[PDB]
């Protein structure tokens, strides 16, 4: 930074052991300050490597001698005189961050909230803040997992993560708060670092367990509110990490949670487009999941989940590893909430196809077929309508529904026309061929 | 713009103080990649970094080479050029040079001499009175160009830092600088090899006696060592290069720096 | 522009050292340019011959061109200073242009020291416009570092009134 | 405040009222108290206004108006509620609970009523489109009202 | 005030300072500077938002004492 005035290595050398032996178990304090008055000589002289030898000299004089309390006061000192040199802070923090990690006591605590006290006065990015982050996670490893500390590691990273971050260090912090966070079961902020986070991908190309963590850990952050979509998406992207990782169970755990997800999802054209891609996997045609699939993924079958739940129900109770399925709807107050979820999703399904398919249904017969009565029949009717889903209108008094739009004369008139020059195209067509043919056959 | 990313490939050419370019490029990098993430937590991504060693390693070396893992398009302005007349009118001139940048928004604008001569003749304190610092303040006012939106960077590759307006390094001006000085033994003799390198003899590899001579040689300075000694080769009509052609530019150009200074 | 020169290196001397120096500099890079191409060291192209008027500078440009039987261009600096807008640059990039297509040519640029100033700043006047011309030309030196052909000879009488800029490895370095 | 009371008047924008409330309350920063419960109360009513009843929760827990808190600030809190709920059965509640606290005509019942006024309008709207014939106790019974009221209020809107 | 306050601009803010500059500062400088309160790090302005926005495209011209 400066230029070195008056170098003092030749003190230092001579002096600095000799100080040590001098006091050995460290109950002199005016050694302590004769080198302070020694490293502020260099200092003036604008020396960063003899002031860092000095720094360097008495944290290890304060460890060899145990003065935990004097240490904490000597660096706060130290760290606050004037600033002294930068290089020589850092180096100083750098040896105390090796130094907290191997003594295991009470109040390494204290050390560290001293430490981070010392460091957070600025001076972050410039000047080590991988010795903050190791502080931190040190301090969450101490406290064994709680809300402050996990508080405390979501507030500090984003800074070095912006600054200067490490493709396997960084990341691997990232993931080890974010799991604080979900344990703290905070979601609004766990989903805002998840999302935050998760733009700086195309190194998962190299994952070992680290692409497949950071989505389990976001599975229960997405589904624990209503997320349904990015389930499925984010199963298929743990599934195709066994492609290139051929582990059978997990790999089969994985299609079948896909699976289910997958249909379990709300209707929409992406949930279309990505079961339509799903269908026809060669690897998928070994699990009940394949059945399942087939059946409850196209031509508007009648899924009725009374009749499903023992025709292609046996996930729930044994499969080949059923360990997704257990997961999902055999657990008890999340399990039932996604049975209720797949009710729902079957009775708009069968909706859905009921309404490409007829146009009036009696309300008995509409209300059995969705497994309910006329009451809860008509409100998921209107659930769907105010979502503009379906085309519906309802009579209530007489409970009879029609779902094609009034056709307008103009429009009406005009598809006539077109069945007439569709007909008029077609005796053109057919006259061209007979005749022809009648002339090949003739031809005797 | 001038100089643009392709040939990038210098990341090899630089040789010394390769810690030294990756701690800049890990400085630069990343709000230059990705500085949406900056906007997104409300933190000020840096704006660019200091560079030392007046006539030593390429600066500008460093500057083009840096610039691999970053795709982005250097561009090699002068600051007399960009200040012209001395008024305060002189942002327009910056304004122009980052639209510029805007317009190609990965960029990095290399300065090429901010602290003229700070090894002697007239500092930042002699001559123009803080007409030059004047002008730096209007790009370090620049800042709020866009840094979430704009791919922009400025690297200040200053001879001395000597005389560098000590107003221009506190948080949120230029803040961080990176030190280079005359290149060690280690990068010496690395950048001789890889000058060497495009250099085919017989010759030998007796590198560090060559360090020995040449101690304290910039890199250009080295460069022209090896220039020097194809160009006794070719004096000589030899097709032959040995390492008394070594010998021999070497203590030519010591003694033509030693005349010089 | 001169077709082709036909002065004699034997009319000229006194300097010879400094005139074989630049021979085996500029010349030698022209006739044995296959030469450098399998040594693999690219030839410098700038040459800044300083000296008070006289010393022949411009005889011994002129003749080092016939020698090396290619194109020979020679520019006019004292009246490079032009009113129009960026005139000096366009002339400058047009000269670069021409020597590019015609043969590894002698850019024989006189008045070196009136292109470039020492950037002594003052209120009479501060070299403002002129800067211009002088980025123009430094840009435009790195143009022909492939197949190095066309090289730069500047003149002039005192080397000191230039600024540490033009002065390079790959910019002007034969400062003779 | 009056200008703000104008735009409030003109009801084509009500953030500019927020802002001149604002404006106003800031003024009167616990300097003329009646002027001040005055601008809070236009303030908040706005801010309703805006159908963004998520930030009422912030503005009533910022410090002046804590230091302004009243029984007709809490009765304008429950009303932000109520319109959170989209419950115009609430919103009336809220109102008879604290009615001389809100009964000015001047900019507190027309406002309170016009608001009343949207959300029957929003609750019949987005009840009524899967019913192409439906019967009005029924609709009564959806929106937990009487018949008269509801059919009135269905007639006023089609007409 | 047209952006609201603004857009929720902090108490600690008020244009006394940055506005008495005799600085000229056409309306329409004015109006840069307030739409210089883009710096979105938070979700309101504060003062050295202005004192940037002050500092960015002015001439210094100052001396009225003299003057009075
Ligand atoms: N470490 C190096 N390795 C290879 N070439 C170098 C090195 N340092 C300098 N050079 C050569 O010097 C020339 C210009 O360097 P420059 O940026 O002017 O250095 P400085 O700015 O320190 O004088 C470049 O063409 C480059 O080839
Ligand atoms: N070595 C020389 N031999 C013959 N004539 C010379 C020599 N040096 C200079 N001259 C004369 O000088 C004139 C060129 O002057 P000029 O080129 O302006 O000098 P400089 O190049 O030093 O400015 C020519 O007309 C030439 O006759």
């Amino acid at each position: 930074i400066v230029k070195m005035e008056v170098d003092y290595s030749a003190t230092v050398d001579q002096r600095l052991p000799e100080c040590a032996k001098l006091a050995k178990e460290g109950r002199l304090q005016e050694v302590i300050e004769t080198l302070l008055s020694l490293e502020k000589q260099t200092r003036t002289a604008s020396d960063m490597v003899s002031t860092s030898r000095i720094l360097v000299a008495v944290v290890k004089m304060c460890y060899e001698a145990k003065e935990w309390d004097l240490l904490n006061e000597n660096i706060m000192l130290l760290s606050k005189r004037r600033s002294q040199l930068k290089q020589a802070v850092a180096k100083m923090v750098q040896q105390c961050c090796t130094y907290v990690e191997e003594i295991t006591d009470l109040p390494i605590k204290l050390r560290l909230i001293d430490t981070l006290r010392m460091v957070t006065e600025g001076k972050i990015y410039v000047e080590i803040e991988r010795a903050r982050l190791t502080k931190t996670l040190a301090t969450i490893k101490e406290q064994n997992g709680d809300v402050k500390e996990a508080a405390s590691i979501l507030q500090e990273l984003q800074v070095e993560t912006y600054g200067s971050m490490e493709k396997k260090e960084r990341v691997e912090f990232i993931l080890e708060q974010m799991r604080l966070c979900l344990a703290v079961k905070d979601y609004i902020r766990t989903q805002i670092i998840s999302k935050k986070i998760n733009t700086k991908f195309f190194q998962e190309e190299n994952t070992e367990k680290l692409k497949l963590k950071y989505y389990n850990l976001m599975i229960q952050l997405d589904q624990h509110e209503g997320s349904y979509l990015s389930i499925c998406k984010h199963y298929r992207a743990i599934y195709d990490t066994p492609c290139i990782q051929a582990e059978s169970e997990k790999w089969q755990q994985a299609l079948k949670s896909v699976v289910l997800y997958v249909i379990l999802a709300p209707f929409d054209n992406e949930q279309s487009d990505l079961v339509h891609r799903i269908s026809g996997d060669k690897k998928l045609e070994e699990i009940p999941k394949y059945k399942d699939l087939l059946k409850l993924f196209t031509t508007m079958e009648l899924m009725r989940w009374s009749t499903l739940v023992e025709d292609y129900g046996m996930e729930l109770r044994k499969g080949s590893l059923e360990s997704p399925a257990t997961d999902v709807f055999g657990s008890t107050e999340e399990g039932e909430k996604r049975w209720k979820d797949l009710k729902n999703r079957v009775v708009e399904h069968n909706i859905r196809i009921m309404a490409k398919y007829y146009t009036r249904i009696t309300m008995k017969r509409m209300a059995q077929l969705l497994d309910l009565s006329v009451d809860e029949s008509e409100a998921f009717l209107s659930n769907l309508v105010v979502n503009k889903t379906i085309f519906a209108k309802v009579d209530r008094l007489a409970g009879i529904i029609n779902f094609q739009r009034p056709k307008d004369p103009n429009n009406l008139l005009n598809d006539w026309s077109q069945k007439l020059n569709s007909l008029m195209s077609l005796v053109n067509k057919t006259t061209h061929l007979i005749a022809k043919e009648e002339m090949i056959h003739n031809l005797q | 713009m001038s100089h643009e990313d392709p040939g990038n490939v210098s990341y090899s050419e630089i040789g010394g103080l390769s810690e030294q370019i990756r701690e800049l490029r890990e400085v630069i990098e990343l709000p230059l990649t990705n500085p949406e993430l900056f906007q997104r937590v409300g933190i000020i991504p840096p704006k660019g970094c200091l560079l030392y060693g007046p006539p030593g390693t390429g600066k500008t070396l460093l500057a083009r080479a840096v610039a691999s893992q970053l795709d982005c398009n250097f561009l090699k302005v002068v600051s007399s050029s960009i200040v012209d007349k001395y008024i305060g009118e002189s942002a327009r001139l910056i304004r122009e040079m980052f639209n510029y940048a805007r317009d190609h928004q990965p960029c990095i604008i290399f300065m090429d001499e901010i602290d003229a001569i700070g090894g002697r003749r007239f500092s930042e304190g002699t001559s123009a009175d803080r007409e030059i610092q004047r002008t730096l303040m209007e790009l370090l006012n620049q800042m709020d160009g866009f840094d979430t939106l704009h791919r922009v960077k400025m690297i200040m590759a200053t001879n001395r830092p000597d005389t560098l307006d000590p107003a221009l390094l506190r948080p949120g001006r230029l803040d961080r600088k990176i030190h280079i000085d005359l290149p060690n033994e280690q990068a010496r003799l690395d950048i001789l090899k890889i000058h060497a390198g495009p250099i085919t003899k017989h010759g030998e590899i007796d590198y560090e006696a060559i360090v020995k001579l040449s101690d304290g040689f910039n890199g250009a300075d080295l460069r022209n060592v090896c220039t020097e000694a194809g160009m006794f080769a070719i004096r000589a009509d030899h097709d032959f290069v040995v390492q008394e052609d070594f010998m021999k530019a070497v203590r030519k150009v010591a003694d033509s720096k030693k005349l010089e200074s | 522009v001169d077709e082709r020169p036909t002065e004699q290196y034997s009319d000229i001397g006194g300097l010879d050292k400094q005139i074989q120096e630049l021979v085996e500099a500029i010349v030698l890079p022209m006739n044995h340019k296959e030469k450098f191409e399998n040594l693999g060291i690219q030839p410098p192209k700038g040459v800044l011959m300083y000296g008070p008027p006289g010393t022949g500078k411009t005889l011994l440009a002129r003749a080092c061109a016939a020698q090396t039987k290619a194109t020979f261009l020679k520019l006019a600096g004292p009246q490079l200073v032009q009113m129009f807008i960026g005139d000096g640059a366009k002339l400058v990039r047009d000269a670069f242009a021409l020597a590019k297509e015609k043969a590894p040519s002698i850019i024989f640029i006189d008045e070196l020291d009136a292109i470039g100033t020492k950037r002594f700043d003052s209120e009479k006047a501060g070299d403002r416009e002129v800067q211009r011309t002088m980025l123009e030309l430094l840009n435009q030196l790195d143009g022909f570092q492939p197949n190095t052909q066309v090289k730069v000879i500047a003149a002039t009488n005192r080397v000191d009134i230039l600024d540490p800029a033009l002065l390079r490895s790959g910019r002007l370095d034969r400062k003779i | 405040m009056q200008s703000g009371i104008i735009h409030a008047a003109e009801e084509k924008d009500w953030k500019t009222a927020y802002s001149y409330f604002y404006e106003a309350f800031e003024g009167y920063d616990s300097i003329d108290s009646p002027k001040a419960i005055t601008s809070l109360k236009y303030m908040l009513l706005c801010k309703i206004m805006l159908n963004t009843p998520e930030d009422v929760q912030a503005l009533v827990s910022g410090k002046l108006a804590l230091r302004y808190a009243g029984r007709q600030t809490e009765a304008l809190k429950c009303v932000a509620q109520a319109s959170k709920n989209r419950s115009l059965a609430d919103f009336e509640k809220a109102l008879t609970d604290y009615r001389a606290e809100l009964r000015d005509d001047p900019i507190i019942s027309t406002h309170l009523a016009k608001l009343y006024d949207n959300l029957l309008e929003q609750n019949l709207i987005r009840v009524i489109e899967p019913f192409s014939r439906v019967q009005i106790e029924h609709i009564s019974s959806l929106i937990k009202l009487s018949k008269a009221d509801v059919e009135r209020k269905l007639s006023q809107m089609i007409l | 005030s047209k952006m609201n306050l603004s857009e929720e601009v902090d108490l600690e803010d008020y244009v006394a300072r940055p506005d008495k500059i005799s600085g000229a500062d056409i309306n329409s400088i004015c109006q840069e500077s307030g739409m210089l309160a883009v710096r979105e790090n938070r979700y309101i302005v504060l003062a050295k938002d202005f004192e940037k926005a002050y500092k960015t495209v002015i001439k210094k011209d100052e001396q009225e004492h003299e003057f009075y």
